[PDB]
RNA sequence: CCGGUCCUAAGGCGGGGCCUAAUAGGCACCCGCCGAAAGGGAAACGGGUUAAUAUUCCCGUGCCGCGGGGGUAGGUUCUGCGGCAACGCAGGCCCCGUCCCCGACGCCUCGGGAUAGGGCGGGCGGGACUGCCGUCCCGCUUAACCGUCGAAGGCCGGGGAGUGCCGUAAUGGCGAGAACCGGCCGAAGGCGGGAAUAGCCGGGGGUUUCCCCGGUCCGCCCGACUCCUGGGGCCCGUGAAAAGG
RNA sequence: CGCAGGUCGCAGUGGCAAGGGGGACCUGACUGUUUAACAAAAACAUAGGUCCCCGCGAGCCCGUAAGGGUGUGUACGGGGGC
């Protein structure tokens, strides 16, 4: 049941939207900030240097 | 455009109810608006059939010949029919309210009443005309109950 | 809308109305005051009705037949 | 992972956590009650382990307290150094006679009220030394302790006794007792589980284990916690 | 009876010089009566209905309302096609 | 405020049969904004307003004239018909 | 909307329409009425059926009103008599 | 007998609870006729059920059938214009459903 | 006037504070706020219209909140009037406070009342079939809103009962006040108004959707999984709060 | 719901719909849960029994710390084993 019967339950969920300050999909509304650039939980932006 | 999408809304009828005469070929491919649509079911050239109501005369002559007691017998019996717990509050009621309009009118005295009244809780009686029996045997009225 | 047996209270309404219709039956006549918030609505008896209409039209309140 | 339950309880996780929402407040003695008051309710609370009486104080203060057995809607009670040892009466332990039956007992004056909070249990007053202000006690398991003398108790027993007399006749009964308690429901023996997950899990045949030490580790403290000893020969022993 | 509340409340208000109150009452008297009666006919319960109409009666009579006796009418005439045509089926 | 008219089919059919103007406003102007921008640029009277958000993100106006103004001699005059 | 009449919230009720239809309509079900503050039994010609909230409802001419019973009025006043 | 003509009772029920009167007629024993002065009290002159009535221990002298005047001088008399003036003030929150079962 | 928007739930975030080598890390404390398009919660229904919107447009008939004007009851030191009572009735104006209630609540079970829907007989109109019979089918509708009525249940007054007496589907009830009599409060829903002028059926005239004519009925029956009401039982299980009123 | 009479078939709960039954041993009391994708079990849980740590400033647990969970609780209780 783990491969294609689940996948149909991701059609109505959803973990992430648009952020405001950076515009990617990458805002938790859940936990209330921005899981790339960090707005929502961090003034400064968010960027490590083991990213690229 | 369709016609008969247009045609069905006007008539208040389905789809599958509207009717495009043949004849109507070639002004199908004009009609541009409803009211071209309403120049046309003026014309009869659109109209809806009548929809299809079950008959019942089959059921009605069945319904007679049922009541007068064909087609009831174990054979034709699946489930149950008869309410057993309904059928307790009819018998109650229907002694009750005799035993209660006696002992109110005043032929049946309130010690009398009271036996006859936990007899019939009691499943003493099996009907009405049993209770109007006992009753008529027994004198406990000074006239006879009908 | 709302309606009113009395024509002693009906007249309070239907003098003020904007508009008094009319509707007519056999045994009876509608008649219907239209004021700015209700419709005023009494049945009375058909000789009745032309009295009533009669010194409506004498007050100048419109009075159409519906 | 590795951490068995008795480590994750303390994280303090909602299945692990106490419904406390389901209740109207903590049955505790306000600090500054006194006079006479009216029981003008008396309450299931969820969860708890008896029946909660609602008082409403002549001043107008209302608090919730353990309804002692017999205690109904419309009576008056007596609250302060003032009031007669009656049952439902609120005292302090000071003024209460010795072998009298008391319940909801402060060990300090103002905690609202420790020991002696379940159904059916009670509280012995029995001694009294007045030059140190203490009171000498009998609490329901048996052990007698001293009290602050200027602390408040209730007369009578606490009601609702026997309750765990009748069994919790299927498993359906006790899950829904737990929902409204903090318990989780329901618990997996240790030795059914394997090794990473307790210390009895494991073998071929799993076994408990033998007792650990007082001074054992978090993790490691689990089944016999320092007993003093074990079995029916413990029992004798206590004796 | 059952429009005797505004019986009452008609005299009352106009023992207390209420005049504007005791048209009003006088209008939900009728109403009462009317109202009552007319459903009865419509479900056909004459006996309950007939029993209102003749305490219609007696009221227009005690307190002067044609209306009463205009609308008593009007109930009267229906009753009597229904009783009409329960002879010729029965 | 206003941008354009909309002069489509429904837009011309609502001049003539309901006495309304469909005009392409900012996204942020209102009702209020509207009428009071309506009546001072072309000295006419509004009854109401009925605005939406098209769906490619502009506001159109459905601006119905009082009954002494003519929608469709407002259309006329501007030259925009 | 459509969920929200999929919860028993609402009151289901089929009506037909002039025009030959038979349609659902939603309605609220009524609010409670007012209770005496010592039985909790209803309080006497202040429990008719109200449905929405905002409307006015006028006690019975009597001391204290749409707040205490008839009984609990009258009881409470023979205590402070003799009190 | 308690409820005697010349007796203070407070009305207990009605639009009137509450408030003080003085007995100066008996119709029955179900009945008598109060009349605090309703310039005085605010009760007007009427009979009374007995059970919608509490008696006080305060009564004066008046004979029967005493008219609302003669209420007034026995009052200022016994100097009870001012108690006649005041309402009886309840405790609704001493009542539990007990008392009225 | 349909939803969000408002409220709080389980929870969460921010500031202050405390902690921290430090923060973008932790939160017991204080303060504020967020947190439901299925919970709480103001007020719109029917008809018509478009190629595509329709409780939103148009017609008709309303409702809610906020504010204003007139009239009226009332007030203008002071209190509204009636009834034994339950309680009824236009019940003055402004500001502030306190308290109470509504909001506000499970599961099972059985009585009662309705409505949606469905059927039968007759009537009228229209349709189906042509071996025989003459049957079969369709239309005959009534929204929100205003008024009146109100089953259960509760209550008031009279009455004063033990040889008892009054009952239920069932358990039952009574000097701790029954039978019995009279009254007060009181549902879904009914009926009238809305409203036949609409819509539908049938028969016509015109032409781009308009106009004319007739009918739109009589007597019954079943009846919900929808709506209302009450009785009984179960819990070591008790079945939210707040805004608002 | 019942009774009487007549009558047809191979077949009348005529289609549709719709239990094969019984004896005995092992085993887990039972309802319940489980290896999403080879294991549904005799495994887990369970009610019941019993032992241990604990009078609350407790016992056991979480956190670097501030502090927190059990706890709006109190031995007819919380936690830990079998
Ligand atoms: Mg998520
Ligand atoms: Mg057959
Ligand atoms: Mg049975
Ligand atoms: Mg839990
Ligand atoms: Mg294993
Ligand atoms: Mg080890
Ligand atoms: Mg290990
Ligand atoms: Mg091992
Ligand atoms: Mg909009
Ligand atoms: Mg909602
Ligand atoms: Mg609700
Ligand atoms: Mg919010
Ligand atoms: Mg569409
Ligand atoms: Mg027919
Ligand atoms: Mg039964
Ligand atoms: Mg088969
Ligand atoms: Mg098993
Ligand atoms: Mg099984
Ligand atoms: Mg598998
Ligand atoms: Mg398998
Ligand atoms: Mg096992
Ligand atoms: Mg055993
Ligand atoms: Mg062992
Ligand atoms: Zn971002």
């Amino acid at each position: 049941m783990k491969g294609t019967p689940s996948m149909g339950k991701h059609n109505k969920g959803k973990t992430h939207i648009r952020c405001p300050r950076c515009g990617r999909h990458s805002y938790n509304v859940t936990k209330k900030y921005c899981a790339s650039c960090g707005w929502g939980r961090s003034k400064r932006w968010r960027r490590y240097n083991w990213a690229k | 455009v369709d016609v008969k999408r247009l045609a069905a809304e006007i008539l208040g009828v389905g789809v599958s109810r509207v009717k495009i005469s043949p004849e109507a070929v070639g002004r199908l491919e004009e009609v541009v608006t409803k009211d071209d649509v309403r120049a046309l079911i003026d014309e009869g050239l659109i109209w809806a059939e009548p929809e299809k109501g079950n008959s019942r005369g089959r059921w009605r002559e069945l319904h007679e010949k049922k009541k007068k007691g064909r087609r009831r017998g174990q054979g034709s019996r699946k489930g149950r029919r008869l309410d057993e717990e309904e059928a307790w509050v009819n018998k109650m009621r229907v002694m009750r309210r005799f035993l209660n309009t006696l002992k109110r009118q005043g032929k049946l005295d309130p010690a009398t009443w009271r036996q006859l009244y936990r007899m019939v809780k009691g499943n003493y009686f099996r009907d009405l005309r049993h209770l109007k029996t006992y009753i008529n045997e027994h004198k406990l009225t000074k006239e006879p109950v009908k | 809308p709302k309606e009113i047996f009395l024509v002693e209270l009906w007249k309070k309404y239907g003098e003020k109305a904007q508009v008094v219709r009319v509707k007519r039956y056999e045994d009876f006549v509608k008649l219907k005051a239209r004021l700015s918030g209700y419709l005023y609505t009494i049945r009375v008896p058909p000789d009745k009705a032309e009295q009533l209409i009669s010194e409506l039209k004498a007050k100048n309140v419109k009075v159409e037949e519906v | 992972g590795k951490r068995i339950l008795v480590q994750r309880r303390g994280r303090g996780g909602s299945q692990f956590r106490s419904p406390s929402w389901k209740r109207d407040g903590p049955v505790r003695y306000p600090p500054n009650i006194s006079g006479r008051g009216i029981v003008v309710e008396i309450l299931h609370e969820p969860g708890l382990n008896a029946p909660v009486a609602k008082i409403r104080m002549e001043n107008g203060v209302e608090f919730f307290n353990y309804a002692a057995e017999g205690l109904y809607v419309g009576q008056v009670i007596q609250v302060g150094p003032d009031a007669p040892p009656a049952v439902g009466n609120v005292l302090p332990l000071g003024k209460i006679p010795e072998g009298t039956m008391v319940f909801n007992v402060e060990k300090r004056f103002g905690d609202g009220g420790k020991f002696a909070r379940s159904g059916g249990t009670y509280a012995l007053v029995i001694g009294q030394r007045p030059e140190e202000n203490k009171t000498i006690v009998r609490l329901p398991s048996g052990r007698v302790i001293e009290v602050d003398a200027r602390g408040r108790a209730t007369i009578g027993i606490v009601a609702g006794g026997g309750r765990v007399e009748k069994p919790f006749v299927k498993a359906g009964k006790k899950y829904h007792r737990a929902r409204a308690k903090s318990w989780k429901y329901p618990t997996v023996r240790g030795k059914a589980m394997s090794p990473y997950a307790h210390p009895h899990g494991g073998g071929s045949h799993q076994k408990g284990g033998t007792p650990v030490p007082k001074t054992a580790p978090p993790g490691q403290k689990v089944g016999f916690i320092g007993s003093r000893c074990t079995g029916r020969g413990c029992v004798r022993a206590r004796a | 009876p059952l429009c005797s509340k505004w019986e009452s409340l008609i005299t009352w208000a106009e023992k207390g010089g209420n005049s504007y109150k005791a048209l009003e009452f006088r209008e939900k008297l009728v109403e009462c009566i009317v109202y009552t009666a007319t459903e009865k006919v419509k479900k056909k319960k004459l006996d309950e209905a007939e029993e209102l109409l003749k305490y219609g009666k007696e009221v227009a009579k005690k307190f002067n309302i044609e209306e009463l006796n205009f609308h008593i009418a009007l109930l009267e005439k229906e009753i009597s096609k229904i009783r009409q045509r329960r002879a010729q089926a029965q | 405020m206003i941008k354009r008219f909309v002069i489509t089919e429904k837009a011309l059919r609502l001049a003539e049969r309901e006495n309304k103007i469909t005009i392409i406003v900012e996204r942020t102007a209102t009702k209020k904004q509207i009428a009071d921008e309506v009546q001072r640029l072309y000295n006419v009277k509004v009854e109401k307003v009925n605005t939406l958000i098209t769906p490619r993100g502009e506001k159109k106006a459905y601006v119905k004239l009082a009954e002494g103004y003519s929608a469709m001699d407002l259309l006329t005059k501007l030259g925009v018909l | 909307p459509r969920p929200a009449y999929r919860s028993r919230s609402l009151r289901r009720v089929k009506v037909k329409t002039p025009g030959g239809r038979t349609v659902v309509h939603y309605e609220k079900r009524a609010k409670g009425v007012p209770k005496c503050a010592v039985t909790g039994q209803p309080l006497g010609g202040m429990n008719s059926k109200v449905y929405r909230f905002g409307i006015s409802t006028r006690a019975p001419s009597r001391p204290y009103g749409g707040v205490v019973s008839h009984k609990v009025l009258a009881r409470a006043i023979r205590y402070a008599v003799r009190r | 007998k308690v409820i005697d003509v010349g007796r203070v009772v407070v009305k207990v029920l009605g639009r009137e609870a509450g408030r003080k009167a003085v007995v100066v007629d008996i119709v029955d024993e179900n009945y008598v006729v109060i009349t605090g002065p309703k310039s005085l009290s605010g009760v007007r002159r009427r009979r009374v059920n007995i059970n919608h009535i509490e008696p006080t221990d305060k009564k004066i002298e008046i004979k029967k059938g005493a008219s609302d005047e003669e209420v007034l001088k026995a009052l200022e008399a016994a100097g009870l214009v001012e108690y006649m003036k005041e309402r009886v003030k309840p405790k609704l929150f001493e009542i539990t459903p007990a008392d009225v079962k």
